[PDB]
Formats: structure tokens, sequence, C-alpha cells
């Protein structure tokens, strides 16, 4: 598992181009540390956990430690 | 397939 730090606030309800993003993409504020498992997928998203919840994370919003 | 949100303005 790798840690990424959020560089931006992200609210998938209002900011995701995916109409399903609200249930499947993780919500985060700047400075949040995300548990990412595996590698970036073909779509550009990581798989991870934050505050006990799992979902997808856009790579252009986070930076690997 | 799954789409990325736009990369915004500036880092912090």
């Amino acid at each position: 598992f790798r840690y990424f730090v959020a560089m931006f606030d992200y609210d998938p309800s209002t900011m995701s181009p995916n109409p399903d993003g609200c249930d499947e993409e993780l919500p985060f504020q700047e400075g949040d540390t995300i548990k990412v498992f595996g590698d970036k997928d073909a779509d550009g998203f990581y798989w991870g956990e934050l505050r006990g919840r799992r979902g997808y994370v856009p790579h252009n919003m986070v930076s690997e430690v | 397939g799954r789409r990325l949100p736009p990369t915004p303005s500036k880092p912090s």
C-alpha cells in the first residue's frame, strides 16, 4: 500500500464528470492522506481507503509519498 | 471509460 497526499479539495457530487462518482469516488480535502492499493488504473484513478471508506481517486489530485 | 476531473489552477 502507498500513501498519497491530497493536493486539492474534491467533492465528487459537484466536481466529478462521472454521474456515479458520488458513490464510487472518494471525497477528500487538501492534506488528507490516502491509503492506495495497487497501481493507477487505465482511467487514471487509484483504489484506496480514507476514513474507513473505499473508492476511486483521480491521480491528478494527489501526490505519492 | 471512467473520466478524470480537470486539473485545476494552482497547488496550495
